[PDB]
């Protein structure tokens, strides 16, 4: 029809979604109205400068954004010091999302400071002279598998990176993230997505990380920090992605988390919260969305009937509604929501979760949702490590060709 | 000595006391990536943290030194590392050292670092007489801090302080009954000292939920609690709680109490009670109501689950093929 | 913004 808006959430019904405070007012609800108000805006700015909508992921900008971030950054990220490595990964993700080539001299000169960052003992720090750390470790492998290249793949120490990260196992399943450091999910994660890559993992290395993780899981579906803890996106995909690698997805109760993470999509905005009764955030439509395609290849691998052969279990056309009118910044580069100012974190996260929600694959079924224009398509990403599915498989059938440090 | 942000502060390489020890500039390579242009202030600490680390001095010195490195980017795992090497080889006292991490907490409350430092330092003390009040200060300037709460649910689990947690949960709960993370807390608390199978204990809490659902009837947290903590025993165990429900479907109705009817009808289902094909039908018809109405949102979710349940529960689902 | 490590 004429009259039929052909986008979700500039639909007359979506008014209806609007939060009801019934009436009590708390930080909460209050917090969650002023979101709302301004998103609303952004919603019927169309409308109201007499414009005809239009979703355009603004690829130009964001090309110049992460190309000229990927050398040089202001002062600006100084807090992020310790977090070189996951800057270079960041970057060159969104790079592979939106389908840009790596040029050898960077691929190459990337390569060659990671391997500063590479620790005697193993593993990766934060930047040059830094303690080995998991997170770093974890990007770190992360970038250069994306750069996938005989010399990436050589920097990598696999038998000191095996050896660091059994410095870290602990007694009861986990890890820590670095020596004297803190534990929490995401250890099990970043040692189980590094390990796996390298072709490291031996038959002892991860004993006891699948309870962990499983101890993780609370009265909410959900899985929080540390066993105890309110459940979590960005430690649900960490949990349910390091269960994946391990093939130990059924030690959790897979349908109390499928409710969980469905329900932190919100109503109104179209992303997703990263907890119940927080505010919606861009990054989560990876580590919230990406849950699904995890869930739906574990339910799948227990032969669930049930499950549909086009889409996720998410309302895939509203994250991308959310992600490309809310979260863009003008100049290049995504963010958190609007007010919030762009970082190459959010940048990342915010492609990688459009991808997760234009893409949909389970085997030989391929359906793809492009929301506006379809330049808007961007290449797809793996849902466990979060690099090219292609670059995954490249890189796994390069170390398999090693053998397991010590053999 | 001389604060960071002192308006006579001086940069390292000018000052008398460290004209022996040569900076060390970070060695980022001939041709750098994602490298930061760091304020002569930044890059002036770290050349002497360099300096300290890589000789590895353990004086009072290099310890001052840490507070501005530290102070300049509290997120460098590394210097907080060095830092406690210090504490210990110096012998500095720690008391001094916990009134210092209650300050930098205060200010960077989202860091991972400042608590783990803080934890660190209860452990070598085994004092936790300060956390309680502590923590509360700072859940009263964010009310849902995370490190915050893993961090009281680490001492008082530790230190067995589960006496008075029940009566904050119920405070906090009462200033804002939507917060999340204070039901998690409350059942934190209950599960870990009576349990929930002591039947007084999940009945007080059903009826308190209950009473809370009908204040808030859109507030999911009292919703996901309610299920959360009757779950696991089977719904379908308590044949009041179906009715209950439907008796808010007129005056507090919401997607959440349509949702949860119909997590009863598939645990009765699951369980196989009576009429098995009445109960099938109102599940379906909520199911579309949801898919379709009351949360589209969630229609892939909603339409999964009218799927699974036509799937095993239809008159047909368990009757042969060629019948 | 949010923080990783
Ligand atoms: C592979 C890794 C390192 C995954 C971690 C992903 C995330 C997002 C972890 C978040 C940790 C956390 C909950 C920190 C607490 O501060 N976060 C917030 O308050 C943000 P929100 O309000 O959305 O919960
Ligand atoms: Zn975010």
């Amino acid at each position: 029809p004429v009259w039929s808006e052909p986008l979700y959430s500039l639909r007359p019904e979506h008014a209806r979604e609007r939060l009801q405070d019934d009436s009590v007012e708390t930080v909460t609800s209050i917090e969650q109205a002023k979101v709302e108000e301004k998103i609303q805006e952004v919603f019927s700015s169309y409308k109201f400068n007499h414009l005809v909508p239009r979703l355009v992921l603004q690829r130009e900008k964001h090309f110049h954004y992460l190309k000229r971030g990927l050398r040089q950054l202001t002062d600006a990220y100084e807090c992020l010091d310790a977090s070189r490595p996951w800057l270079c990964y960041w970057i060159l993700h969104s790079l592979e999302l939106l389908d840009e080539p790596i040029p050898q001299i960077v691929a190459t000169d990337v390569c060659q400071f990671l391997e500063l960052c590479q620790s005697p003992d193993g593993g990766f720090g934060g930047g040059p002279g830094q303690y080995p750390h998991l997170a770093p470790t974890y990007a770190a492998v992360n970038a250069l598998c994306i750069i996938g290249t005989e010399e990436a793949y050589n920097v990598i120490n696999r038998e000191k990176l095996l050896q660091y990260l059994y410095s870290l196992k602990q007694p009861d399943g986990s890890f820590l993230m670095h020596v004297g450091g803190e534990v929490d999910v995401r250890s099990a994660y970043c040692a189980a997505s590094v390990a796996s890559l390298t072709n490291i993992i031996t038959p002892d290395l991860f004993e006891g990380t699948a309870e962990w993780i499983a101890r993780c899981q609370n009265w909410e579906g959900g899985i929080g920090g540390v066993p105890g803890m309110e459940a979590h996106g960005g430690y649900t995909f960490c949990g349910l992605a390091a269960l994946v690698i391990l093939k130990k997805e059924r030690s959790l109760n897979l349908k109390s988390l499928l409710q969980w993470v469905t329900s932190r999509q919100m109503r109104f905005e179209g992303g997703f919260q990263g907890r119940c009764n927080k505010l919606v955030d861009g990054c989560y439509s990876f580590w919230q969305a990406g849950l699904l395609p995890l869930l739906h290849r574990a339910l799948h691998a227990q032969g669930d009937p049930a499950l549909s052969m086009s889409h996720w279990m998410f309302h895939q056309q509203a994250l991308q509604e959310y992600i490309l009118m809310c979260c863009q910044c003008p100049a290049g580069g995504l963010l958190d929501k609007p007010g919030k100012s762009r970082d190459f974190y959010h940048t990342c996260y915010c492609l990688s979760g459009l991808s997760i929600a234009q893409h949909f694959g389970s085997g030989a079924m391929l359906h793809d949702v492009v929301m506006g224009v379809p330049e808007n398509v961007l290449q797809p990403t793996h849902p466990v490590y979060n690099i090219g599915p292609d670059k995954v498989i490249q890189a796994t059938t390069h170390f398999l060709q090693k053998p397991v440090p010590g053999f | 000595f001389l604060s960071l942000d002192s308006p006579t502060y001086v940069l390292y390489r000018d000052r008398a006391e460290w004209a022996d020890i040569d900076p060390v500039p970070q060695n980022d390579g001939p041709s750098p990536v994602v490298q930061i242009i760091y304020s002569e202030k930044f890059r002036d600490v770290y050349d002497y943290f360099r300096a300290v680390l890589q000789r590895d001095e353990r004086s009072e010195r290099a310890f001052k030194l840490t507070r501005d490195a530290i102070e300049l980017n509290a997120a460098n795992y590394t210097v907080w590392h060095f830092r406690r090497v210090l504490l210990r080889s110096l012998q500095k006292d720690l008391q001094e050292e916990m009134n210092y991490i209650i300050a930098i907490i205060e200010e960077q409350p989202k860091n991972y670092q400042v608590w783990h430092h803080r934890r660190v330092l209860v452990e070598w003390l085994k004092d936790p007489s300060q956390e309680l009040e502590f923590i509360a200060d700072i859940l009263n300037q964010d009310a849902k801090n995370y490190h915050a709460w893993q961090h009281r649910q680490w001492v008082i689990q530790e230190f067995r302080l589960w006496d008075n947690e029940l009566q904050y949960v119920d405070q906090l709960l009462k200033e804002d009954v939507r917060n999340n993370s204070v039901w998690n807390q409350r059942h934190f608390v209950i599960s870990n000292t009576t349990g929930y199978s002591d039947r007084a204990v999940l009945e007080r809490e059903v009826q308190y939920t209950l009473e809370m659902i009908k204040l808030v009837p859109h507030n999911e947290s009292a919703w996901n609690y309610l299920k959360g903590i009757l779950q696991d025993r089977g719904l379908s165990r308590y044949p009041n709680l179906l009715n209950q429900l439907l008796d808010l479907q007129p005056s507090h109705s919401s997607p959440y109490l349509i949702a949860f009817l119909v997590d009863i009808y598939e645990d009765m289902l699951e369980n196989q009670c009576d009429n098995k094909e009445d109960i099938l039908n109102k599940a379906l018809e909520l199911c579309e109501i949801l898919a379709k109405e009351k949360d589209t949102i969630r229609k892939e979710y909603w339409r999964y689950i009218g799927r699974s349940l036509q799937s095993k529960h239809s008159r047909e689902s368990d009757i042969p093929a060629s019948v | 913004g949010c923080v990783l490590s």
